[PDB]
């Protein structure tokens, strides 16, 4: 039953924005991949002779799913360019926000958009709800009773019966699948807080909203600081501190056992989708203008050599367009960027993607959780360090287990558990510095005619940069480089597969009508095709 | 999909940010579980929907062709320049898929400024051709209910939905085919700083003692006055909106806003 042929996935659900896969499979494993980006709105020409100001406005529409996470590059690249440093309390209010922008995105990413690849939601009707409450007790301080399980499923089966299956139509489990391994109790449980999250998110984003207006697409940042003199007032800060409070013990009482849970069940997954090479940016500074002043550390490292992280230089970005849907097949750095579309259909000319292909020195770099919390590891970051540990330990494998498909997911978990602590550090430093007497958060700023700047965010999908060349006062160049560019983008003019197309190579294909393998590798990354193109 | 009992909804995605979608995972009593499992059947969603590929695509068809019929929920822009190839799901255009889907459906919404009126993508030089829903496909006889924000505030979408259930019709709708029992004031009417503004106490810079004492954002470019919503009253997330966070009003909600309400800290 080893199936040889093309499989096509389009559209790859379950992500942000509009992606086809394709792969050729030969004797059931994937031999071969390409990673399709089919929207353009180009938001780059679009900037082009604004005003500097309303860039942050503009970018912060690439994407709702990572909101926020474009305003904040915008402004840090306004910010550098007019050379502002902006008040201590600009820079913890916008870490605060973007800490909880991480904790929100990751919690809806493992439910709802991953774990429809490894639960069977329909199985969970056939489960034990006693057996499922005693598991669910066994992995988290939480505890959970028969009764509690069972009205999701009381809930769940009505759901069924009514034949309406809404976004469950047509999954790949109905019926069952090989490649679904949980049995019904775990099932029940993952449905359980699928559906608990649902309304544990809505908590999670209004974090947001405390200090940043609203969530979606935050309105509280302008160039040298923040808007919200509220965020100062006890009660606004009391506000946001129990909304993290509740964030922080789901992800610490629920999301993590869930996804170790899952994790152990799948341990097979240690063996697909790996990468070699691993590009961060940091995140949470103390130095506007310091990258190493960051809670994370920036840092690059090549072929998996952990022991040599390279300092990140910023003029080795370049961006290719050899096999991308724009003109000829000249590679640049963002501040001599190009946003020239040319549509030549699925592989005319050797293209098949709006997106364009950063490489680092020439060489294709996952980014992202795994990135972020490897380096960090290797930098000797404590509170990763503990963390990633404990997890090893608890799944009984060892650290050559991050380089797949389950190791990414497992990082994704890592970073949110750090985070959630982190961001407890941050609000107190922040109390701390109010009850100094420093109550600005905005500094006055001067546009100058020609300026060149970059600011910098590792956003939950990886390293984003926004760089912007300022001509007569207005944008000249504006230049977006984003995480899922370089993690999905296509090959280079070097033909080197980027980290999804090559993570995809081994995959394994039980199923060539629903090739649920595909999408848990191309899931793990965490796909966002709007960010990706803008 | 859907069968009898629920009505079935459609959400497609154009040339969209997915702010809009997860506007709506953030509805609020009733949240986005009643709505799903209770209020409605979501028949085809790319964003959170199980299926991918051809088994999504067999599920819209599914969903479109159905006897009991659809609501269809549009969210993006459609890119209509050369021949609408800028964006395309299963290799077909999303000006082909929304001109074969859309006239089907008995009610259709365009939910966001993108859907509304063509949004970020469609401002100067609007390189892709990117149209609203009503005015991309005007020649099929498409009136979509338009609910307008970047994104909307979902009480406004829920409102919506539940008023047409109920009713069997459309809201009252403004010029702009936006619903006036949530697009009928200003911004600005409904400010808490209005007074300011009375008094021409305005802020001269966001670091300003005028600004840290509340006062009014119009000379820091606040478009409140000149753009419809309901953000003062509803607020977002149950807790704020950019004026009460000290930011001006964008005008979001306004048709061509990116170019219209742009410098975006001048009046
Ligand atoms: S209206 Fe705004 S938030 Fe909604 S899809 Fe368009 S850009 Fe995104
Ligand atoms: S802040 Fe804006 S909406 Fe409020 S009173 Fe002033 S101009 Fe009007
Ligand atoms: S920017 Fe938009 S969200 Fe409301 S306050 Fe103005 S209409
Ligand atoms: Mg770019």
């Amino acid at each position: 039953s080893s199936y040889s042929g093309p499989i096509v996935v389009d559209p790859v659900t379950r992500i942000e924005g509009h992606l086809r896969i394709e792969v050729e499979v030969e004797n059931g494993k994937v031999k071969n991949a390409y990673s399709s980006s089919t929207l353009f709105r180009g938001l780059e020409i679009i900037l082009k002779g604004r005003d500097p100001r309303d860039a942050q406005h503009f970018t912060q529409r690439t994407c709702g799913v990572c909101t926020y996470t474009h305003a904040l590059a915008s402004t840090r690249c306004v910010d550098n360019a007019v050379g502002v440093h902006i008040p201590k309390n600009a820079t913890y209010i916008r870490n605060l926000v973007l800490g909880a922008q991480y904790l929100h995105d990751h919690i809806v990413h493992f439910y709802h958009l991953h774990a429809l690849d490894f639960v069977d939601v329909t199985a969970a009707l056939k489960a034990d709800p006693a057996k499922a409450a005693k598991v669910a007790s066994s992995i988290s301080p939480r505890k959970t009773t028969a009764a509690d399980l069972k009205a999701v499923q009381d809930k769940l089966k009505t759901f069924v019966e009514t034949g309406q299956l809404g976004p469950f139509t047509n999954a790949y489990f109905l019926g069952g699948h090989p490649a679904y391994y949980l049995d019904p109790e775990t099932n029940l449980i993952a449905t359980a807080h699928y559906l608990e999250a649902l309304r544990l998110q809505v908590k999670a984003a209004r974090a947001m909203a405390v200090f940043g207006a609203k969530n979606p697409h935050t309105q509280f940042t302008v160039v040298g600081g923040v808007t919200c003199y509220d965020a100062l007032t006890p009660q606004r800060i009391a506000e946001f501190e129990a909304l993290w409070k509740e964030t922080k013990a789901f992800v610490d009482e629920v999301y993590i056992p869930d996804l170790l849970v899952v994790a152990a069940a799948y341990k097979d997954w240690t063996q697909y989708g790996g990468t070699d090479n691993f590009i961060t940016f940091g995140e949470f500074p103390k130095d506007e203008y310091d990258l190493n002043s960051r809670f994370f550390k920036p840092g690059v490292v090549f072929k998996r050599d952990f022991k040599n992280i390279k300092p990140f230089d910023k003029m080795q970005i370049e961006e290719h367009v050899r096999h991308s849907w724009y003109e000829g097949a000249e590679a640049r750095h963002p501040w001599k960027g190009q946003t020239q579309p040319k549509y030549t259909d699925l592989h005319g000319d050797d293209r098949y993607s709006w997106m364009k292909a950063p490489r680092y020195m020439g060489e294709p770099m996952e980014t992202g959780p795994l990135a972020q919390v490897l380096i960090a590891y290797s930098q000797g970051h404590p509170k990763v360090k503990a963390v990633t540990d404990a997890v090893l330990a608890k799944l009984g494998v060892g650290p050559e287990a991050l380089f797949s498909t389950l190791g990414r997911t497992a990082a994704r978990g890592i970073e949110t558990a750090v985070i959630a602590e982190y961001v407890g550090v941050m609000l107190q430093e922040y109390k701390d510095n109010i009850a100094k007497g420093d109550n600005v958060i905005c500094a006055p700023w001067e546009m100058p005619k020609q300026a060149e700047g970059v600011g910098f965010v590792n956003a939950p999908r990886g390293g984003l940069s926004h760089w912007i060349r300022i001509e007569d006062g207005k944008i000249g160049n504006f230049q977006l480089v984003v995480p899922s560019t370089w993690t999905l983008g296509p090959r280079c003019d070097k033909n080197k597969l980027s980290p999804v197309e090559a993570s995809l190579i081994g995959t394994p294909v039980a199923d060539a009508k629903r090739p649920v393998e595909i999408l848990r590798t191309v899931h793990s990354f965490d796909p966002c095709i709007a960010c990706g193109v803008h | 999909l859907m069968g009898p009992r629920r009505p079935s909804v459609v959400y497609l995605h154009n040339a969209e940010c997915t702010g809009c979608s997860e506007s709506v995972l953030r509805a609020f009593e009733p949240y986005i579980d009643t709505l799903i499992l209770d209020t409605l059947s979501l028949d085809y969603h790319e964003t959170i929907m199980a299926a991918a590929g051809d088994a999504a695509e067999a599920a819209l068809e599914q969903a479109v062709n159905s006897p009991h019929g659809f609501i269809a929920v549009v969210e993006g822009g459609i890119p209509t320049a050369a021949n609408g190839i800028y964006g395309k799901v299963a290799n077909h255009t999303m000006l082909d898929i929304c001109s074969r889907i859309l006239p089907k459906a008995q009610a259709v919404i365009a939910y966001g400024t993108c859907a509304t009126f063509g949004g970020v993508q469609a401002a100067k030089p609007n390189p892709t051709g990117a149209k609203g829903v009503n005015d991309a496909l005007k020649h099929l006889g498409v009136k979509a209910i338009n609910i307008a924000g970047c994104p909307p505030n979902p009480y406004n979408l829920v409102g919506t939905i539940v008023y047409y259930l109920k009713n069997k019709a459309a809201p009252e709708l403004d010029s702009l085919n936006r619903p006036t029992m949530f697009f009928g004031q200003t911004v600005h009417e409904q400010c808490p700083r209005l007074p300011h503004f009375d008094a021409g106490e305005f802020a001269p810079s966001f670091e300003s003692e005028e600004a840290r004492k509340g006062w009014c954002l119009y000379e820091l470019g606040c478009k409140g006055p000149v753009t419809m919503n309901n953000c003062p009253k509803i607020k977002f997330n149950q807790t704020n909106w950019p004026v009460d966070a000290g930011h001006p009003c964008i005008g979001c909600s306004e048709p061509d806003f990116w170019d219209a309400m742009t410098p975006f800290y001048q009046n």
